[PDB]
Protein backbone atom coordinates (compact mmCIF):
# COMPACT_ATOMS: atom_id res chain seq x y z
CA UNK A 1 0.00 0.00 0.00
CA UNK A 2 2.76 2.69 1.15
CA UNK A 3 5.70 2.98 2.15
CA UNK A 4 5.98 3.93 5.81
CA UNK A 5 9.04 5.67 6.17
CA UNK A 6 12.40 6.16 3.35
CA UNK A 7 13.19 3.42 1.23
CA UNK A 8 16.07 2.82 -1.01
CA UNK A 9 14.25 2.74 -4.84
CA UNK A 10 16.64 -0.94 -5.32
CA UNK A 11 14.59 -2.39 -2.40
CA UNK A 12 10.40 -1.32 -3.33
CA UNK A 13 11.64 -2.32 -7.24
CA UNK A 14 13.49 -5.37 -7.49
CA UNK A 15 13.73 -5.54 -11.18
CA UNK A 16 16.87 -3.60 -12.31
CA UNK A 17 15.20 -1.86 -15.13
CA UNK A 18 12.20 -0.92 -13.39
CA UNK A 19 14.58 0.51 -10.49
CA UNK A 20 16.45 2.35 -13.16
CA UNK A 21 12.94 3.56 -14.62
CA UNK A 22 12.00 4.90 -11.41
CA UNK A 23 15.41 6.56 -10.61
CA UNK A 24 15.32 8.67 -13.56
CA UNK A 25 11.95 9.32 -13.43
CA UNK A 26 12.73 11.36 -10.31
CA UNK A 27 15.84 12.25 -11.30
CA UNK A 28 18.00 10.53 -8.35
CA UNK A 29 21.78 9.94 -8.44
CA UNK A 30 20.86 5.95 -7.40
CA UNK A 31 19.02 3.49 -7.22
CA UNK A 32 20.18 3.10 -3.64
CA UNK A 33 18.86 6.45 -3.25
CA UNK A 34 15.47 6.39 -0.52
CA UNK A 35 12.10 7.89 -1.47
CA UNK A 36 9.50 8.64 0.69
CA UNK A 37 5.85 7.91 0.05
CA UNK A 38 5.21 11.67 -0.62
CA UNK A 39 7.97 11.60 -3.68
CA UNK A 40 6.40 8.76 -5.10
CA UNK A 41 3.31 10.13 -4.87
CA UNK A 42 4.34 13.08 -7.34
CA UNK A 43 4.69 10.31 -10.37
CA UNK A 44 2.17 10.71 -12.60
CA UNK A 45 3.54 9.33 -15.70
CA UNK A 46 6.04 6.49 -16.55
CA UNK A 47 7.75 6.31 -20.09
CA UNK A 48 9.48 2.89 -19.82
CA UNK A 49 9.02 1.33 -23.88
CA UNK A 50 11.40 -0.71 -25.18
CA UNK A 51 13.20 -1.16 -20.92
CA UNK A 52 13.68 -4.77 -20.81
CA UNK A 53 11.73 -5.08 -17.68
CA UNK A 54 10.41 -8.00 -16.51
CA UNK A 55 8.08 -7.23 -13.56
CA UNK A 56 6.49 -4.08 -12.42
CA UNK A 57 6.91 -4.87 -9.18
CA UNK A 58 6.69 -1.93 -6.50
CA UNK A 59 4.45 0.05 -8.97
CA UNK A 60 1.85 -1.11 -5.97
CA UNK A 61 3.63 2.87 -4.24
CA UNK A 62 3.04 4.72 -6.82
CA UNK A 63 -1.12 5.85 -6.59
CA UNK A 64 -1.15 8.64 -9.01
CA UNK A 65 -0.06 7.52 -11.66
CA UNK A 66 -2.13 8.15 -14.65
CA UNK A 67 -0.01 7.26 -17.89
CA UNK A 68 2.27 4.38 -18.11
CA UNK A 69 4.01 3.44 -21.61
CA UNK A 70 5.40 0.30 -21.42
CA UNK A 71 5.34 -1.36 -24.66
CA UNK A 72 7.93 -3.58 -25.83
CA UNK A 73 9.02 -4.86 -22.78
CA UNK A 74 9.34 -8.90 -21.46
CA UNK A 75 6.23 -8.54 -18.88
CA UNK A 76 3.81 -11.61 -18.57
CA UNK A 77 2.19 -10.26 -14.53
CA UNK A 78 -0.01 -7.33 -14.53
CA UNK A 79 -1.16 -7.82 -10.60
CA UNK A 80 1.01 -4.69 -9.59
CA UNK A 81 -1.41 -2.91 -11.72
CA UNK A 82 -4.26 -4.30 -9.71
CA UNK A 83 -5.71 -1.47 -7.37
CA UNK A 84 -3.85 1.77 -9.34
CA UNK A 85 -7.32 3.35 -9.49
CA UNK A 86 -6.19 6.51 -11.43
CA UNK A 87 -4.60 4.63 -14.36
CA UNK A 88 -6.44 6.56 -17.64
CA UNK A 89 -4.12 5.56 -20.16
CA UNK A 90 -1.94 2.07 -20.41
CA UNK A 91 0.24 0.39 -23.52
CA UNK A 92 1.39 -2.75 -23.13
CA UNK A 93 2.70 -3.70 -26.85
CA UNK A 94 5.03 -6.26 -27.18
CA UNK A 95 4.44 -8.02 -24.49
CA UNK A 96 3.02 -11.62 -23.18
CA UNK A 97 -0.15 -10.71 -20.84
CA UNK A 98 -2.64 -13.21 -21.21
CA UNK A 99 -4.72 -12.80 -17.73
CA UNK A 100 -6.50 -9.51 -17.72
CA UNK A 101 -8.07 -10.44 -14.62
CA UNK A 102 -6.03 -7.37 -12.47
CA UNK A 103 -7.64 -5.04 -15.33
CA UNK A 104 -11.35 -5.41 -13.90
CA UNK A 105 -10.83 -2.46 -11.11
CA UNK A 106 -9.22 0.22 -13.34
CA UNK A 107 -12.57 2.18 -13.74
CA UNK A 108 -10.89 5.34 -14.92
CA UNK A 109 -9.07 3.62 -17.52
CA UNK A 110 -9.55 5.45 -20.78
CA UNK A 111 -7.25 3.62 -23.18
CA UNK A 112 -5.43 0.16 -23.46
CA UNK A 113 -2.72 -1.07 -25.87
CA UNK A 114 -2.42 -4.44 -25.97
CA UNK A 115 -1.40 -4.99 -29.70
CA UNK A 116 1.05 -7.87 -30.40
CA UNK A 117 0.72 -10.25 -27.24
CA UNK A 118 -0.49 -13.17 -28.56
CA UNK A 119 -3.97 -12.89 -27.04
CA UNK A 120 -7.42 -14.88 -28.02
CA UNK A 121 -9.72 -14.85 -25.04
CA UNK A 122 -10.72 -10.76 -24.63
CA UNK A 123 -13.52 -11.86 -22.49
CA UNK A 124 -11.99 -9.81 -19.02
CA UNK A 125 -12.04 -7.07 -20.66
CA UNK A 126 -15.97 -6.77 -20.40
CA UNK A 127 -14.86 -5.40 -16.87
CA UNK A 128 -13.87 -1.64 -18.75
CA UNK A 129 -17.28 -0.43 -20.17
CA UNK A 130 -15.84 3.00 -19.46
CA UNK A 131 -13.09 2.27 -22.34
CA UNK A 132 -12.60 4.89 -24.69
CA UNK A 133 -9.55 3.52 -26.94
CA UNK A 134 -9.05 -0.55 -27.66
CA UNK A 135 -6.26 -1.46 -29.76
CA UNK A 136 -5.88 -5.05 -29.99
CA UNK A 137 -4.64 -5.51 -33.34
CA UNK A 138 -2.29 -8.42 -34.55
CA UNK A 139 -3.21 -11.29 -31.58
CA UNK A 140 -5.33 -14.14 -31.94
CA UNK A 141 -8.75 -13.04 -31.34
CA UNK A 142 -12.26 -14.69 -32.52
CA UNK A 143 -14.99 -13.94 -30.42
CA UNK A 144 -15.59 -10.18 -29.69
CA UNK A 145 -19.02 -10.87 -28.24
CA UNK A 146 -18.02 -8.80 -24.71
CA UNK A 147 -16.94 -5.51 -26.89
CA UNK A 148 -21.07 -4.70 -27.10
CA UNK A 149 -20.54 -3.82 -23.24
CA UNK A 150 -18.40 -1.38 -24.17
CA UNK A 151 -21.05 1.59 -25.04
CA UNK A 152 -18.47 4.22 -24.66
CA UNK A 153 -15.58 3.17 -27.54
CA UNK A 154 -14.23 5.82 -30.13
CA UNK A 155 -11.56 3.88 -31.16
CA UNK A 156 -11.18 0.12 -32.15
CA UNK A 157 -8.09 -1.56 -33.96
CA UNK A 158 -9.39 -5.69 -34.20
CA UNK A 159 -6.82 -6.06 -37.09
CA UNK A 160 -4.71 -8.63 -37.99
CA UNK A 161 -6.53 -11.53 -35.73
CA UNK A 162 -8.63 -14.39 -36.51
CA UNK A 163 -12.37 -12.28 -36.57
CA UNK A 164 -15.06 -13.59 -38.91
CA UNK A 165 -18.20 -12.11 -36.88
CA UNK A 166 -18.27 -8.40 -36.25
CA UNK A 167 -22.28 -8.84 -34.84
CA UNK A 168 -21.15 -7.58 -31.57
CA UNK A 169 -20.08 -3.82 -32.63
CA UNK A 170 -23.64 -3.17 -33.64
CA UNK A 171 -24.75 -1.68 -31.10
CA UNK A 172 -21.19 0.51 -30.43
CA UNK A 173 -23.09 3.90 -32.02
CA UNK A 174 -19.90 6.16 -30.37
CA UNK A 175 -17.07 4.02 -32.67
CA UNK A 176 -15.44 6.71 -35.00
CA UNK A 177 -12.41 5.05 -35.80
CA UNK A 178 -12.65 1.37 -36.71
CA UNK A 179 -9.49 -0.91 -37.70
CA UNK A 180 -10.78 -4.69 -38.87
CA UNK A 181 -8.21 -5.19 -41.60
CA UNK A 182 -6.63 -8.65 -42.12
CA UNK A 183 -9.08 -10.86 -40.11
CA UNK A 184 -11.78 -13.15 -42.08
CA UNK A 185 -14.77 -10.58 -42.22
CA UNK A 186 -17.10 -11.37 -45.45
CA UNK A 187 -20.48 -9.86 -43.78
CA UNK A 188 -20.53 -6.38 -42.83
CA UNK A 189 -24.33 -5.86 -41.95
CA UNK A 190 -24.23 -5.73 -38.58
CA UNK A 191 -22.40 -2.58 -39.10
CA UNK A 192 -25.03 -0.87 -41.02
CA UNK A 193 -26.32 1.54 -38.27
CA UNK A 194 -22.64 3.04 -36.78
CA UNK A 195 -23.63 6.68 -37.88
CA UNK A 196 -20.30 8.12 -36.65
CA UNK A 197 -17.54 6.07 -38.45
CA UNK A 198 -14.94 9.13 -40.03
CA UNK A 199 -12.11 5.49 -40.56
CA UNK A 200 -13.45 2.22 -41.27
CA UNK A 201 -10.82 0.23 -43.02
CA UNK A 202 -11.42 -3.62 -44.00
CA UNK A 203 -8.61 -4.40 -46.44
CA UNK A 204 -6.92 -7.90 -46.96
CA UNK A 205 -9.80 -9.81 -45.12
CA UNK A 206 -8.56 -14.02 -46.05
CA UNK A 207 -12.70 -15.12 -46.02
CA UNK B 1 11.60 5.59 -41.86
CA UNK B 2 8.99 8.41 -41.70
CA UNK B 3 9.72 12.00 -42.45
CA UNK B 4 7.91 14.66 -41.95
CA UNK B 5 8.30 17.68 -44.24
CA UNK B 6 7.97 21.07 -42.40
CA UNK B 7 7.95 24.67 -44.36
CA UNK B 8 6.69 27.65 -43.09
CA UNK B 9 7.18 30.24 -40.25
CA UNK B 10 9.44 32.99 -38.60
CA UNK B 11 8.19 36.66 -37.62
CA UNK B 12 4.84 38.31 -38.26
CA UNK B 13 2.99 40.98 -37.05
CA UNK B 14 -0.11 40.35 -34.07
CA UNK B 15 -2.88 40.16 -36.17
CA UNK B 16 -1.48 39.27 -39.12
CA UNK B 17 -1.79 35.74 -40.56
CA UNK B 18 0.96 32.45 -41.69
CA UNK B 19 0.24 29.23 -43.30
CA UNK B 20 2.62 26.24 -41.76
CA UNK B 21 2.48 22.88 -44.19
CA UNK B 22 3.60 19.66 -43.38
CA UNK B 23 4.23 16.79 -45.34
CA UNK B 24 4.47 13.03 -44.04
CA UNK B 25 6.75 10.55 -46.29
CA UNK B 26 7.54 6.80 -45.66
CA UNK B 27 4.22 5.31 -44.46
CA UNK B 28 1.66 3.20 -45.41
CA UNK B 29 -1.07 4.77 -43.83
CA UNK B 30 -4.80 4.79 -45.14
CA UNK B 31 -5.76 6.60 -42.85
CA UNK B 32 -3.59 8.53 -39.60
CA UNK B 33 -3.19 11.45 -37.55
CA UNK B 34 -1.24 14.51 -37.91
CA UNK B 35 -0.63 18.22 -37.26
CA UNK B 36 1.02 20.60 -34.86
CA UNK B 37 2.04 20.89 -31.10
CA UNK B 38 3.52 23.58 -30.06
CA UNK B 39 5.83 24.32 -27.24
CA UNK B 40 5.55 28.13 -25.59
CA UNK B 41 6.41 22.21 -21.67
CA UNK B 42 4.93 20.94 -25.63
CA UNK B 43 1.19 21.14 -26.13
CA UNK B 44 -1.23 20.52 -28.80
CA UNK B 45 -2.54 22.58 -31.54
CA UNK B 46 -4.00 21.15 -34.47
CA UNK B 47 -4.68 17.78 -35.69
CA UNK B 48 -6.59 16.29 -38.57
CA UNK B 49 -7.29 12.85 -39.28
CA UNK B 50 -5.79 11.95 -43.26
CA UNK B 51 -7.63 10.25 -45.31
CA UNK B 52 -10.46 11.22 -43.02
CA UNK B 53 -12.22 14.29 -42.70
CA UNK B 54 -12.32 14.93 -37.95
CA UNK B 55 -10.30 17.68 -36.77
CA UNK B 56 -9.14 18.96 -32.89
CA UNK B 57 -8.03 22.23 -32.31
CA UNK B 58 -6.51 23.22 -28.90
CA UNK B 59 -9.26 25.62 -27.25
CA UNK B 60 -7.04 28.39 -27.37
CA UNK B 61 -6.48 28.95 -31.60
CA UNK B 62 -9.98 27.01 -32.43
CA UNK B 63 -11.69 29.73 -34.10
CA UNK B 64 -8.85 31.27 -35.33
CA UNK B 65 -6.78 28.29 -36.97
CA UNK B 66 -8.12 25.75 -39.17
CA UNK B 67 -5.88 22.50 -40.63
CA UNK B 68 -6.40 20.87 -43.40
CA UNK B 69 -5.32 18.68 -45.72
CA UNK B 70 -4.22 17.05 -49.07
CA UNK B 71 -4.86 13.50 -48.64
CA UNK B 72 -3.47 12.27 -52.09
CA UNK B 73 -0.41 14.70 -51.15
CA UNK B 74 -0.33 13.88 -47.46
CA UNK B 75 0.17 17.19 -46.73
CA UNK B 76 -1.58 19.00 -43.77
CA UNK B 77 -1.43 22.69 -43.52
CA UNK B 78 -2.40 24.96 -40.40
CA UNK B 79 -4.05 28.53 -41.06
CA UNK B 80 -3.45 30.83 -38.84
CA UNK B 81 -5.43 33.67 -38.98
CA UNK B 82 -5.65 37.01 -36.23
CA UNK B 83 -2.22 35.85 -34.38
CA UNK B 84 -1.58 37.11 -30.79
CA UNK B 85 1.72 37.10 -28.87
CA UNK B 86 0.44 34.06 -27.16
CA UNK B 87 0.84 32.23 -30.16
CA UNK B 88 5.17 32.53 -29.97
CA UNK B 89 5.92 28.95 -30.04
CA UNK B 90 8.41 26.32 -31.93
CA UNK B 91 5.81 24.71 -33.87
CA UNK B 92 6.17 21.30 -34.61
CA UNK B 93 4.69 18.67 -37.10
CA UNK B 94 3.82 15.18 -35.65
CA UNK B 95 2.19 12.22 -36.61
CA UNK B 96 0.53 9.26 -35.14
CA UNK B 97 -1.72 6.83 -36.55
CA UNK B 98 -4.36 7.10 -34.26
CA UNK B 99 -5.80 10.33 -32.94
CA UNK B 100 -6.45 9.72 -29.65
CA UNK B 101 -2.68 8.34 -28.76
CA UNK B 102 -1.41 11.42 -31.06
CA UNK B 103 -3.31 13.61 -28.61
CA UNK B 104 -0.80 12.25 -25.59
CA UNK B 105 2.87 13.41 -27.71
CA UNK B 106 4.82 10.72 -26.10
CA UNK B 107 4.49 8.16 -29.27
CA UNK B 108 4.71 10.44 -31.68
CA UNK B 109 7.33 10.88 -35.17
CA UNK B 110 8.47 14.49 -34.02
CA UNK B 111 9.43 16.85 -36.59
CA UNK B 112 12.43 19.13 -36.33
CA UNK B 113 10.23 22.57 -35.86
CA UNK B 114 9.73 25.84 -36.71
CA UNK B 115 10.34 29.08 -34.72
CA UNK B 116 7.07 31.40 -34.99
CA UNK B 117 7.31 34.77 -33.68
CA UNK B 118 4.20 37.17 -33.39
CA UNK B 119 5.43 40.83 -32.59
CA UNK B 120 3.42 43.98 -31.39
Amino acid sequence: ETITVSTPIKQIFPDDAFAETIKDNLKKKSVTDAVTQNELNSIDQIIANNSDIKSVQGIQYLPNVTKLFLNGNKLTDIKPLVNLKNLGWLFLDENKIKDLSSLKDLKKLKSLSLEHNGISDINGLVHLPQLESLYLGNNKITDITVLSRLTKLDTLSLEDNQISDIVPLAGLTKLQNLYLSKNHISDLRALAGLKNLDVLELFSQEA
Amino acid sequence: QVKLEESGGGSVQAGGSLRLSCAASGHTYSTYAMGWFRQVEREGVARINVGGSSTWYADSVRDRFTISQDNAKNTVYLQMNSLKLEDTAIYYCTLHRFANTWSLGTLNVWGQGTQVTVSS
